[PDB]
């Protein structure tokens, strides 16, 4: 199952629901789909990235790569990812 | 091996995975049960390379190396209206603000 | 409290630095205080005599971030079997998204400017709430 993530812009990201639900704030707003109007497409995408980050390299010591952010995009990202704990 | 792609038609990104020798059609089964269409109303293309229902995703290029969890690689995806395929459309993503002085 | 035992019992360890990061190897002396080692660049190894009861941590050299030792947080050398040495394998955690933020953020504005970026007020105590052994050292008692 999955859900859908729609951006400030309209872009819409559909992820798992696993992948969804590790965040508090999407999970409230779930209880699918979830309008974001604050974060652009830009953010959102990389937000999914972490989510499959996350869930590929939680609890492995296969070394793990680094989550790369652009430099362009760390404030929004930082922006986002304090406003939805994930 | 797993890959992982976002499939991206118009303005809408799947995020998921797949084997490397899961199968250009098997994906479109996936995608099928996702947006509800069928295969065969769909076209799935490697940057603008068309891709064969019986290839591999690794064949197709989407590999450990170039679909990774935090850099997915990306699939497009065309629909078919009525008999007839819609051309590939990606539409991109918003662009960020200039950096900022502080940075 | 939080301090190596003095155990005299040699302990041979390889630290490996399979991060991207430049590795600080931090040993916790006998009063619990944090002693710097010298760095491990990013991939590279250091054959090191500890003992068996001490304790490591490993963070950032340069910004500080924690690091993972053995998927942990401290590393105790444990007796060497068979003679062969122990590993200490360094790698990255999986940030938080939050966490990887700021030290994106950290690296790219001077903490003088901190307050110069459009962001929350709960942002700017956060990032400058820099990663630091003595915070975490608290933490982990
Ligand atoms: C309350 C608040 O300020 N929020 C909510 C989440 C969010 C995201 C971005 N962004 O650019 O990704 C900017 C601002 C905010």
């Amino acid at each position: 199952m999955y859900v859908k993530l729609i951006s400030s812009d309209g872009h819409e990201f559909i992820v798992k629901r696993e992948h969804a639900l590790t965040s508090g704030t999407i999970k409230a707003m779930l209880s699918n789909e979830v309008n974001f109007r604050e974060i652009p497409s830009h953010v959102l995408s990389k937000v999914c990235m972490y989510f499959t980050y996350k869930v590929r390299y939680t609890n492995s010591s296969t070394e793990i790569p680094e989550f790369p952010i652009a430099p362009e995009i760390a404030l929004e990202l930082l922006m986002a990812a304090n406003f939805l704990d994930c | 091996m797993d890959v992982f792609l976002m499939i991206r038609r118009h303005k809408t990104t799947i995020f998921t995975d797949a084997k490397e020798s899961s199968t250009v059609f098997e994906l479109k089964r996936i995608v099928e049960g996702i947006l509800k269409r069928p295969p065969d109303e769909q076209r799935l293309y490697k940057d603008d390379q068309l891709l064969d229902d019986g290839k591999t995703l690794g064949e197709c290029g989407f590999t450990s190396q170039t679909a990774r969890p935090q850099a997915p690689a990306t699939v497009g995806l065309a629909f078919r209206a009525d008999d007839t395929f819609e051309a590939l459309c990606i539409e991109p993503f918003s662009s960020p603000p200039e950096l900022p002085d502080v940075m | 409290v939080l301090r190596s035992v003095n155990s005299r019992e040699p302990s041979q360890v390889i630290f490996c630095n399979r991060s991207p990061r430049v590795v600080l190897p931090v040993w916790l002396n006998f009063d619990g205080e944090p002693q710097p080692y010298p760095t491990l660049p990013p991939g590279t190894g250091r054959r090191i005599h500890s003992y068996r009861g001490h304790l490591w941590l490993f963070r950032d050299a340069g910004t500080h971030d924690g690091l993972l030792v053995n998927q942990t947080e401290l590393f105790v050398p444990s007796l060497n079997v068979d003679g062969q040495p122990i590993f200490a394998n360094i790698t990255l955690p999986v940030y938080t998204l939050k966490e990887r933020c700021l030290q994106v953020v950290r690296s790219l504005v001077k903490p003088e400017n901190y307050r110069r970026l459009d962001i929350v007020r709960s942002l700017y105590e956060d990032l400058e709430d820099h990663p630091n052994v003595q915070k975490d050292l608290e933490r982990l008692t």
